[PDB]
């Protein structure tokens, strides 16, 4: 339909991404961290589409 | 008391150097949600 | 018109008075 | 930044009416009233209320209050003093409506 | 850090200095395995959490659960 359908996706991944932050903890966790955020920036851009 | 002196304090070092690795993370968890507030944009 | 309002009125919410 | 413009100029300058203090500062003076200048300036500065002026205004209340002040100027220190005590019962309940 | 030159300038023994290192070693490693008992709990009880939350997605923390081995 639209970004509906992408969020959920978005949503299911952050929880995968925790999981391994969890999973890490070691000096690993660093390069994690950087994909967590990337996942987080992704909610705002689909928010945005949804401000107008 | 000599009775080498480099490798029986190493390991405690890195032992040290792990519980920090393990506080390093939460700043970072706790700047991203000061991060996400500028992405964040009702209308009157 | 609406149109007006519908694209001006979304800078309003964001705005601190001037200082 | 490089030179500016009239435009953006009188722009922030009736974007600044809204700030309360500012504006106390303005009617404050003795200079500025003696010639008919900044009464004509204040009556001039009203084409920011009509379009497509009006869709560059951020802030909703410097048209009004120059539209008060204006109101104010056709008809010394009292009345000056008796506008902010009320604007300044209303700022408040805006602040909490704005984040 | 180095307390074995300061215990030899004052004038103490560096028995309770080693000892210390033992406990210090002992207690460390109790802590860094304690933590990632902890941490492994949480890792298989969220895990197991997600897992009763749908089946859809139970399928690939299965995978989580066993990736890294």
């Amino acid at each position: 339909q639209y970004k509906i359908q992408e969020l959920r996706k978005l949503l299911k991944s952050l929880l995968l991404n925790y999981l391994e932050l969890i999973g890490v903890l070691p000096d690993m966790y660093e390069r994690k961290v950087e994909n967590i955020r990337t996942i987080l920036v992704n909610i705002h851009h689909l928010l945005n589409e949804y401000r107008p | 008391w000599t009775r080498n002196f480099h490798v029986l304090i190493d390991l405690l070092n890195w032992f040290r150097t792990t519980n920090m690795n393990v506080n390093n993370c939460i700043w970072a968890l706790k700047s991203s949600l000061n991060s996400m507030t500028n992405a964040k944009l009702n209308v009157d | 018109n609406s149109t007006e309002l519908l694209d001006y009125a979304t800078k309003l919410s964001k705005f601190i008075w001037p200082a | 930044n490089p030179l500016p413009t009239r435009f953006e100029v009188e722009l922030e300058f009736i974007q600044s009416l809204a700030n309360i203090q500012y504006v106390t500062y303005l009617l404050t003076q003795q200079q500025i009233w003696k010639s008919p200048n900044f009464k004509n300036y204040l009556k001039y500065l009203e084409y920011w209320c009509n379009p497509p002026y009006s869709q560059c205004i951020v802030y909703p209340n410097c048209l009004f209050i120059l539209k008060l002040l204006n109101g104010f100027m056709e008809s010394x220190x009292x009345x000056x003093x008796x506008x902010x005590x009320x604007x300044x019962x209303x700022x408040x309940x805006x602040x909490x409506x704005x984040x | 850090p180095l307390e074995v030159v300061q215990y030899i300038e004052d004038g103490r023994n560096p028995d309770i200095y080693t000892r210390e290192f033992v406990e210090a070693i002992r207690r460390s490693n109790q802590y860094q395995r304690g933590k990632m008992h902890g941490l492994k709990q949480l890792r298989d009880s969220l895990a197991d959490k997600i897992v009763d939350e749908f089946p859809e997605l139970k399928e690939p923390v299965e995978d989580i659960i066993k990736r890294t081995s």
